[PDB]
């Protein structure tokens, strides 16, 4: 080994060690709220449908707990 | 005795009542538990006059009512 090989490694190594980085947080910020409406836009297939059947609102609710001929 | 139930129509129901003299009216009530949250419990209306008229009624909204009656 020499110094030589050793210095031009340094100075390698300080060359790579620039790269800049730009910002990459909008990109989520975005992702996140294309995503919610995506998610919560369809319930009001479901809104319009036990608005124009028949039944009432307020017994309209939100989980897992099977139909009926009253509740949706 | 007509042929049809007083809820024949799931979307209301139907009376009728003729008077001795002739003259009556047959009527048609919304359901809430059906019908539409606009359309609810209203009533529309046919009646007969003593003399022999046959005139019709509602209650719903102007843009709702038919193209034959008034409200």
């Amino acid at each position: 080994f020499t110094l030589i090989e050793l210095m031009i490694v340094v100075a390698i190594i300080g060359i790579l060690a620039a790269i800049a980085i730009p910002q990459y947080q909008n990109y989520v910020a975005r992702s996140e709220g294309a995503s919610a409406l995506a998610t919560i836009n369809p319930l009001k297939t479901t809104v319009e449908e036990s608005l124009s059947r028949g039944i009432a609102g307020s017994k309209i609710k939100i989980g897992t707990t099977a139909s009926t001929a009253t509740e949706t | 005795y007509v042929g049809v139930e007083p809820d024949a129509n799931k979307l209301g129901v139907i009376a009728v009542a003729i008077e001795d003299s002739g003259a009556g009216d047959i009527t048609f009530t919304f359901q809430t538990g059906t019908s539409s949250p606009k359309n609810a419990t209203k009533v529309i209306t046919l009646n007969r006059t003593a003399d022999g008229v046959w005139a019709c009624k509602s209650t719903q909204d102007p843009m709702f009512t038919p193209k034959g009656c008034d409200n």
